[PDB]
């Protein structure tokens, strides 16, 4: 894993101590070069997971996302080019510096086996997202997002660092691999109960929940392109994660204490998808469709079943490429008109025509287009969740279906129609953000062609 | 290529051609100049790789992995014999997830060949898919997206329990 | 009113540079951003580490298990036995309890 | 900020001075507001 | 010119570096956990002439 | 196992080509719609020889190609399923798709984005084929997903139509909640059966089907544009009339039958979903077949004219005769798309008007054209021994020789004399009354594009149910001993048909005043179906989505309960705490009061 | 059977009372608006015809639009015994449906389950 | 289209309107063109009848008596033509509508295959230029003080003086552009 993390520090003095003109290229090589790099932990030829050290280690559930990580670091640097463009040679290596740091510290948190490395990592990512979205943003509610997107996170964060102390104090080690063998069924009773919503309330809070979802709108909304990305594409993920990672030493627990969230995930799968309906601002927009796909996730990982998280798995991956990609569909047209409402443009297929087709296969992503892999998390959810009861296929549906209506008025309202002949300044599309949507697409397009990646442990 | 004693495949007794008629067959000259114009040349192609092939042959083995106590002879804490243990139950899991596809799969063979009497002439493979179903069921079903030897022990258990159970009564 | 610069006009970056890519307003920069980003995204990762990828073997134990199952399924149709049973572990391995 | 308090929304109009200068405003006719 | 071609450039050895040492990191790690080598009830066997270890 | 195999892929090669140049830099200087006009001719050739082979030894196949994923104990695979009916449909949706191309080279050479067009027709047929030859149902979904899409994006071909776009996203939303049931099928045989291949669903045949069964019969109503769901099909006229005569008459649309054909041996063993299929389409034919009586617009007639086609196949797949359905499935293309194309020479000349009021004889002026719509009619109608009789006469005989519901039948025989008198209706106010199209004439039908695919599907419509009938095997086994007046009743109503809307029209061109009657108000008006439902749930669902769900939760009352509550609580905390008036006496008072507490406490606790 | 009019089908302005009227104060209104509506497209055309403008034209009545429907509603947001009960239904009584509904559905197949009589024949992957 | 209504309808002009309308609807239940010259001269001697009465309370109530009968008895599918609101081909040719200002990001190669179009193009640009202040204040000293506007654009009265506000009018894209 140093192999992976030391080049991503070294990245740093190449930043700094290089000229004003040579720090984006040499940065961007090298972290493509490292993408690289982090193949090799696709070299699986068995079923013993691999392990590093005591510290370090990479399962099939870590891997992808720690791919992503470290594919989405050149991403976000481009994106973060023609902003930045007017700001002086020190600001634009803080924002490079924060952006590592970040990736760094995401490779350590997937990487990590213990439980506390992955918090105090957890929560050391909540520093250059916030200097990022409140030094970088544009209007003024930064701060207050800014706020919240820290105090939800920590005010969820607190009692999980508690119950993982007392886990330490009764087990001996908060190790990954010795709390799976060595395990005890949780006699059912409200100080394990009131366990459990410390273990899970802080990635609750981190995927999001329905209840508790409005620091994600209010970030994307004020917070720069590559913010969003990596928000949206690792920051929920994180969630997730650990709840698989943590859902094993909570057993039977489980079964009951389920039924609040998997309804409440349901339900504001329809509620969020709705909004994304009557909704003025395309980035609120691209916020409300992640929590209602992060919902279903949530669900899944709720019930623990294999086919549950194989596609949880895969949603989650498919859905941050994705997310990525509309965010900076969105960003690419905000940089013309520097407005953020879905009405004011809405003929730009008879100027970007290439452009187009990406807004086309993104939103056909977010959908669920066959052979997509953002189609088969959420059939392998639909399945699992049918297995539960099968009255979620009724949510499950209206869901689909509202999601290809607002995706289809996205595109339309956006694209389609008649032109807005005052936009004299819509420039023609830049080569650069052009390659950041085929860098977005490619890969769905290959994981597609080789699924067996993005399942997880359980396949 | 492949064996027969695992994907078996019936003799397909054909029928002979019984041509009735003075008009002559379009498919078969057809096939014909199918075969003189594309299997030859590719015929050929194959012969030439497959030579090259002899040339600088290689082998590759099949892993064999012996046997090592299972978790019954492992004790509560001990993480290495339980970390061996579980390995090899997570091999055996997925081997058992193979034999159940190539279960499927002769059934869905079966079925094709026979077509419309598959009621019929296919009941042994749909005999021998239930059985290995309800074996498969009553050893890996239940158990969540963590599922381990313990899990499979305690499940087996408690089967074991319901059924001698049920046996020490009525006797 | 307090004094401050005014808003700024947006300017037109093809306006100068006809043959600009997106990245830095000095040309040379420019292209050799592009070529640097194009090819060490596309020619070396997209297509090295996906052949890496795709000849990656046994990925997580498929080949082999695939083959261990023919190889056992002949055994066991071939010895009489079953091809599963519905237990795991050697009930002689079991001790069940002596409830009373 | 290009847009000035004084030309967004704001609290329910209580006052008539206070209606007529949120339809104006709004650009609309103060009977028609 | 010399310098001005090294002043900047040298750059391009840092990440390298930096890969080369966590490769070499990761051999001492495995060194480090050692205690197991050709001690596991699996892939324990007997030893091949000229084979002083299993693997470093 | 070779040659048959080789066909059957080389088809799919062929169809990609044409795509995999567009992708190119020939593509600016070949031609691009011949090259894709020779690639369908070429793959309809080709797939003759698959269809010799099984009209010879009816022999059928199933080709697993690539392995995608093994998920455990669930594979998944690239399976094809060449039965009678993927390769007959894939036979004939070639050949009127090799018409189609020439017709759009014809009817498009004005576009600038043309070959956009030929491209988006050829990845709907690729779907098409998918969604036909699939032997595994995600690889059906796969197909059923792109021919949606593909619809969305040929309909909305002209984006500054507010108008087109609506009918897009209509034709989207309509088949997702077909979709819906889809998917509850690849759940239920997922969970209850552990494969999506149909030789594995199979063995399903001797147990309750009844919830995967109502989710096809979903996707179907969807999809072939049954009652609950019909409008998306006229509105889809919007598009270009190839895209109409492609996909909105007779492959797309005929999705839903088809899928309820392939899925047949599950049916007949469940009478709930049979009756429903007969009431659906029953209902869906006389609906539709009232609504064309009414409409002036060509393409909205050709339009409910294949709705009700579409009614009367689910009746077919309702009295267990799902041959007879897939059979008139393939008679039917023919004779449409000749019909739709024949409109769109006539609306080309005519200079866009659609409206046949506005259309006059086209007998005189263009004759060839004419016949070839009377031929297309005629099929449409009995017409012994043209292509479709040998399904529609059989169709008629099954349902009025089988224990039936009667209102059904009933139905069923009325919307064949109305699918008469609205052919009659077209004939007449097309083709034999005097002009009322503006006075400059720039006709012409001399075209080759335009005359050689008519005069193919001309040829088709005439004899080709004739030579399948004859060349399939035996499947059914018809009812062939009825009384005089139920072997002969079918023409009988036609020609009733004929004869009433003949004298209905020649008393329309009296000098009477006609009037807004309330029984042609609810034909002209789609029965007012999407007048009020268009309307009423949209308001309600886009109301709701901002009251209820954004602002009152997302955007008060959550900001309230948690985040805008904690802040006043702990605000008002720090004003009690911190808002001190400085003065040591008062401070030093609190300490007095420290002091007593700790003394008390101490007492009580231990002493 | 003349027309009634609805929220929907609303009145075509030609069965309106309020269009055939030929009072001076309703003229005077008319021509009002009309003032105010040519004064701004005047001033929006003066704008789209500069040919010294190299950037889109703001448009202030859309960006109120956007403030008042999303920043401006909690200031303007006072509890009421309305707002409270809708919301509390609206957030609280579909969760309870829906719990009831699992609850039932799963108490009834664990019963299934645990007794028998329910068949899961082929049912191998979950 | 070309032109901006005024203020409000004269009763006039409703009337024609309900003449053009109801003819057309009678057109469209008259299909055949005698039926339909033989009804629109009996509409013509109903409108014709009432068209000497002066006062004008009864007007109006005549007015809107034969809006009501209009509506009803109102053909649902009325004839609408093509290129008109509600017609097939509406905006079918809006999304070639390209306008001129985004070949000011034409790239130099695109441009040298039409060098003649780019010097014409440089010309009117300049035309423009110049005569933007003129025009401006054109406007701005021959606005009514009474209050009231009125939308519609005045001449260019000083010669060598080009209209106000010509350049979306003129340079409008064309209506079939393929
Ligand atoms: C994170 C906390 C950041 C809080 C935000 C602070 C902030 O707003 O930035 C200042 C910002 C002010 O902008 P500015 O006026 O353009 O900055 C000029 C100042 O004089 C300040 O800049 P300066 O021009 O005076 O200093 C010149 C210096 C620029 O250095 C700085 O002054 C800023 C360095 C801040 C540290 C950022 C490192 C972040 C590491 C993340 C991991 O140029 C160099 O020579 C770089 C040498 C390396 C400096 C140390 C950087 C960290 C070393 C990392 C290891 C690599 C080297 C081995 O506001
Ligand atoms: C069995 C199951 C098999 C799965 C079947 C999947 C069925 C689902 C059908 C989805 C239909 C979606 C659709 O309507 O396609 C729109 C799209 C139409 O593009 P368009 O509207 O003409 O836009 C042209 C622009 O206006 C301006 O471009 P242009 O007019 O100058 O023409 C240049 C040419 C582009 O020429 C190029 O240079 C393309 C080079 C791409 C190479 C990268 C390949 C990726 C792998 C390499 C490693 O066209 C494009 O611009 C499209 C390129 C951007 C998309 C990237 C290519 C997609 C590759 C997917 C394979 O269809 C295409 O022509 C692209 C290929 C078909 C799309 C398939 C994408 C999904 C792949 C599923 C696997
Ligand atoms: C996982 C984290 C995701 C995060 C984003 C990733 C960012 C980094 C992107 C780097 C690019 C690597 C992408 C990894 C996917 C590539 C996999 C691949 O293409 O090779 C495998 C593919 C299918 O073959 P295979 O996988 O062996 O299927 C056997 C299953 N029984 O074999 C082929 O199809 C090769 C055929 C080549 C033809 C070109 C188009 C298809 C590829
Ligand atoms: C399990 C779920 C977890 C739930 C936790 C959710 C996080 C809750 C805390 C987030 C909100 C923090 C405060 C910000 C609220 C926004 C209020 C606001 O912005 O307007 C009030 C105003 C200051 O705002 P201003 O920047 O001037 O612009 C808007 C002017 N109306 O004028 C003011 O009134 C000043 C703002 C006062 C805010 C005081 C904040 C108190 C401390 C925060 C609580 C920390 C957690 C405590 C542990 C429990």
């Amino acid at each position: 894993m140093l192999k992976i993390i030391l080049p991503s520090l070294m990245l740093l003095p190449l930043t700094w101590l290089s000229s004003p003109k040579k720090t984006w290229t040499n940065v961007t090589s090298y972290s493509f070069l490292i993408s690289l790099t982090s193949l090799t932990l696709l070299w699986q030829t068995d079923e013993n997971y691999k392990n590093f050290s005591n510290m370090f280690s990479s399962d099939p559930l870590s891997t992808p996302l720690i791919i992503l990580t470290a594919w989405l670091l050149p991403l976000m640097l481009m994106a973060s080019q023609n902003h930045l463009k007017k700001d002086n040679n020190v600001l634009q290596k803080l924002y490079i510096s924060m952006l590592i740091s970040l990736q760094i510290l995401l490779i350590m948190t997937f990487s990590a086996t213990e439980l506390i490395m992955f918090y105090i990592l957890f929560e050391a990512t909540l520093i250059p997202t916030l200097i990022i979205i409140t030094r970088w943003g544009n209007q003024t509610e930064r701060l207050n997002a800014g706020i919240y997107f820290l105090f939800y996170t920590l005010i969820g964060s607190i009692p999980l660092l508690i119950a993982l102390i007392l886990i330490q104090n009764h087990v001996g080690t908060l190790n990954l691999m010795i709390l799976s063998f060595t395990t005890h069924t949780l006699d059912a009773s409200w100080s394990n109960n009131l366990l459990w919503l410390a273990c899970m309330m802080a990635f609750l809070i981190k995927m999001p929940l329905y209840g508790v979802h409005l620091w994600l709108p209010k970030a994307h909304v004020e917070a720069p392109i590559a913010g969003s990305m990596i928000l949206a594409a690792i920051l929920l993920k994180l969630g997730s994660y650990g709840m698989i990672r943590i859902s094993i030493i909570l057993d039977p627990l489980t079964k009951y204490m389920a039924y609040p969230f998997i309804l409440l995930s349901l339900w504001g799968m329809i509620m969020t998808s709705s909004i994304c309906l009557r909704q003025t601002d395309l980035k609120s927009l691209i916020a409300y469709s992640s929590v209602s796909h992060m919902a279903l996730v949530i669900a899944s990982i709720m019930i623990q079943t294999p086919w549950s998280f194989m596609g949880a798995t895969m949603l989650m991956i498919a859905h941050g490429l994705t997310s990525s990609l509309l965010f900076c569909l969105a960003n690419s047209n905000y940089e013309r008109i520097h407005s953020r409402t879905m009405i004011m443009a809405r003929g730009l297929q008879m100027v970007f025509p290439l452009m187009a087709t990406w807004w086309l296969m993104a939103s056909l992503a977010n959908l669920a287009l066959p052979p997509s892999i953002n189609l088969m998390g959420e059939l392998f959810i639909t399945m699992s969740l049918f297995s539960w009861s099968n009255f979620t296929i009724i949510l499950m549906g209206i869901n689909i279906i509202i999601t290809g209506m607002y995706s289809m008025y996205m595109i339309i309202t956006t694209q389609r129609g008649k032109l807005t002949n005052h936009m004299i300044n819509l420039q023609p599309s830049h080569t650069r953000e052009l390659t950041l949507m085929a860098l977005h697409m490619i890969p769905l397009i290959l994981l597609t062609t080789s699924p067996k990646l993005i399942t997880g442990l359980t396949m | 290529s492949w064996d027969k004693d695992v994907y078996p495949e019936p003799p397909s007794r054909t029928p002979a051609p019984s041509p009735q008629t003075s008009l002559p067959n379009p498919i078969t000259y057809l096939t014909k100049a199918y075969d003189l114009v594309v299997d030859w040349p590719v015929t050929l192609v194959r012969e030439f790789i497959e030579r090259q092939h002899a040339k600088n042959r290689t082998y590759y083995y099949h892993r064999q992995y012996r046997r090592v106590p299972d978790i019954t002879e492992c004790k509560e804490g001990d993480v290495l014999c339980i970390y061996e243990a579980e390995m090899q139950w997570r091999r055996d899991f997925k081997v058992d997830q193979e034999i159940m596809n190539i279960i499927q799969e002769r059934l869905k063979a079966c079925q094709q060949r026979e077509g419309e009497n598959y009621q019929q002439n296919c009941a042994k493979e749909l005999e021998q898919f239930t059985k290995v179903t309800k074996a498969y069921q009553d050893r890996y079903l239940d158990l969540g997206a963590y599922y381990s030897a313990r899990k499979c022990l305690a499940k087996q258990k408690q089967r074991m329990l319901e059924e001698r159970k049920a046996a020490r009564q009525e006797a | 009113q307090w004094q401050e610069d005014p808003e700024p006009e947006d300017e037109n970056v093809y306006a100068k540079n006809p043959d600009f890519h997106g990245y830095d307003s000095d040309p040379v920069v420019d292209v050799w951003n592009m070529r640097a980003v194009f090819f060490f995204g596309f020619s070396i990762v997209l297509v090295f580490g996906t052949t890496f990828v795709a000849y990656v073997p046994d990925y997580r134990m498929q080949e082999w298990a695939r083959r261990e199952a023919e190889r056992l399924v002949k055994y066991r149709e071939v010895n009489g036995l079953p091809i599963m049973e519905s237990n795991y572990f050697d009930p002689s391995k079991i001790q069940l309890p002596e409830d009373d | 900020f290009h847009m000035t308090k004084d030309m967004l929304p704001g609290s329910y109009p209580r006052t008539p001075e206070e209606r007529a200068a949120a339809a104006k405003k709004y650009n609309m006719r103060v009977e028609d507001y | 010119t010399l310098f001005q071609l090294l002043r900047e450039h040298w750059v391009h050895i840092l990440v390298p570096a930096g890969f080369v040492f966590g490769c070499y990191l990761d051999r001492k790690d495995d060194e480090k956990l050692t205690a197991f080598r050709n001690k596991s009830m699996l892939f324990q066997r007997e030893l091949r002439p000229n084979e002083e270890v299993t693997w470093k | 196992m070779n040659i048959f195999t080789t066909s059957i892929l080389l088809i799919f090669i062929l169809l990609l080509s044409p795509i995999l140049i567009s992708m190119s830099n020939l593509i600016k200087h070949i031609n691009f719609p011949l090259y894709t006009t020779t690639s369908i001719k070429f793959s309809f050739i080709i797939s003759l020889l698959p269809l010799l082979m099984f009209f010879h030894n009816n022999m059928e196949y199933m080709i697993t190609t690539w392995h995608w994923v093994t998920m455990n104990s669930m594979e998944l695979k690239m399976s094809f399923k060449t039965d009678f009916f993927s390769i007959l449909f894939t036979s004939v949706a070639l050949f009127v798709t090799w018409s189609i191309m020439q017709f759009s080279s014809w009817y498009m050479h004005s576009d600038p984005n043309i070959n956009r067009f030929i491209k988006y027709l050829t990845l709907f047929l690729i779907t098409m084929l998918i969604l036909t030859s699939a032997n595994n149902m995600f690889q059906l979904f796969i197909g059923w997903e792109g021919v949606g899409i593909m619809s969305f994006l040929l309909i909305g071909w002209w984006y500054g139509r507010t108008d087109a776009n609506t009918a897009a996203l209509q034709a989207i939303l309509y088949n997702r909640i077909g979709d819906i049931g889809f998917i509850l099928a690849m759940v239920w045989f997922s969970l209850n059966m552990n494969s999506w291949e149909l030789q594995q669903i199979m063995f399903s045949n001797n147990n309750d089907n009844l919830i995967p069964l109502m989710g096809l019969l979903i996707a179907a109503t969807g999809k072939s544009a049954q009652f609950g769901l019909h409008p998306w099909l006229p509105s889809a006229m919007e598009g270009p009339t190839p895209v109409s005569a492609l996909l909105h008459s007779s492959t797309m649309v005929v999705a839903g039958i088809f899928l309820l054909v392939r899925f047949h041996p599950l049916t007949t063993n469940n009478n709930f979903i049979l009756t429903t299929m007969l009431c659906l389409g029953a209902l869906t034919t006389l609906f539709t077949a009232i609504c064309a009586l009414t409409q002036n617009d060509i393409k909205k007639i050709i339009a409910f004219s294949t709705s009700s086609q579409l009614g009367l196949m689910m009746v077919t797949l309702g009295m267990n005769q799902p041959h007879l359905a897939f059979l008139h499935i393939c008679t039917h293309a023919f004779f449409k798309a000749m019909l739709f194309m024949c409109s769109g020479s006539i609306i080309h000349s005519l200079a866009d008007e659609q409206d046949i009021r506005k259309m006059g004889n086209i007998t005189k002026i263009m004759p060839f054209t004419s016949s070839c719509l009377v031929i297309g009619s005629l099929a449409l109608t009995g017409m012994p021994f043209l292509t479709g009789f040998y399904s529609k006469d059989l169709i008629i005989e099954a349902i009025n020789t089988c224990n039936t519901n009667a209102w059904a039948l009933l139905i069923t025989l009325i919307a064949t004399s109305m699918t008469a008198m609205y052919s009659m209706r077209i004939i007449y106010f097309v083709t034999m009354t005097k002009p009322r199209f503006p006075p400059l004439i720039s006709i012409n039908e001399n075209d080759p594009d335009l005359m050689n695919p008519i005069k193919r599907l001309a040829f088709g419509s005439i004899f080709a149910g004739f030579v399948i009938s004859y060349n399939i095997p035996p499947t059914s086994i018809p009812v062939l001993t009825m009384p005089w007046f139920l072997k002969t009743t079918a023409l009988i109503i036609s020609v009733l048909g004929f004869l009433i809307a003949l004298e209905l029209n020649n008393l329309t061109m009296k000098l009477s005043m006609n009037k807004a009657n309330p029984y042609s108000s609810f034909s002209t008006l789609l029965g007012f179906f999407p007048s009020i439902i268009h309307r009423i749930t949209p308001m309600k669902s886009l109301n709701l989505s901002l009251k209820t769900s954004l602002t009152l939760l997302d955007l008060i009352w959550l900001e309230k309960t948690i985040p805008k509550s904690t802040s006043t609580l702990h605000t008002n905390m720090t004003t009690l705490t911190t808002n001190q008036k400085g003065l040591i006496k008062l401070y030093f008072m609190s300490f007095l009061i420290n002091i007593i507490l700790i003394i008390i406490l101490y007492s009580i606790n231990l002493e | 059977s003349k027309y009634k009019p609805a929220p929907l089908a609303t009145l075509p302005s030609t069965l309106d009372p309020a269009e055939y009227d030929v009072s001076p104060e309703t003229r005077r209104a008319q021509v009002e608006r009309l003032s105010i509506r040519a004064r701004l497209k005047r001033e929006y055309l003066l704008q789209y015809n500069d040919p010294k403008r190299v950037s889109h034209i703001e448009d202030p009545a859309l960006i109120r639009w956007t403030y008042a429907r999303s920043a401006n509603i909690y200031p303007n947001f006072r509890p009421t015994p309305k707002n409270s009960l809708l919301g509390a239904v609206a957030g609280f009584g579909p969760l309870i449906f829906w719990y009831y509904v699992f609850k039932t559905d799963r108490d009834r197949k664990e019963r299934l389950i645990q007794e028998g009589k329910l068949d899961r024949k082929f049912n191998i992957s979950y | 289209a070309f032109c901006a209504p005024p203020a409000y309808l004269t009763h006039q002009q409703k009337v024609l309107r309900l003449y053009k309308r109801a003819l057309r609807h009678l057109e469209s239940w008259c299909i055949h063109r005698d039926k339909y010259r033989y009804f629109a001269c009996l509409m013509r001697a109903r409108f014709e009848e009432h068209k000497n009465e002066k006062d004008m309370m009864r007007a109006t109530q005549l007015l809107r008596e034969a809006e009501e009968e209009f509506w009803q008895n109102q053909h649902p599918q009325p004839y609408i033509f093509p290129d008109s609101p509600g017609g097939t081909s509406f905006e079918r040719y809006e999304c070639y509508k390209v306008p001129e200002w985004c070949l000011d990001y034409w790239h130099p190669s695109e441009k040298a295959m039409y060098p003649d179009y780019f010097s014409k193009r440089e010309q009117w640009k300049k035309l423009r230029m110049e005569s933007w202040d003129r025009e401006v204040k054109q406007l701005q000293e021959e606005t009514s003080p009474d209050g009231i506007m009125t939308e519609a654009l005045p001449p260019a009265r000083r010669e060598g003086d080009l209209p106000p506000l010509w350049w979306h009018i003129v340079t409008r894209p064309r209506e079939r552009p393929t």
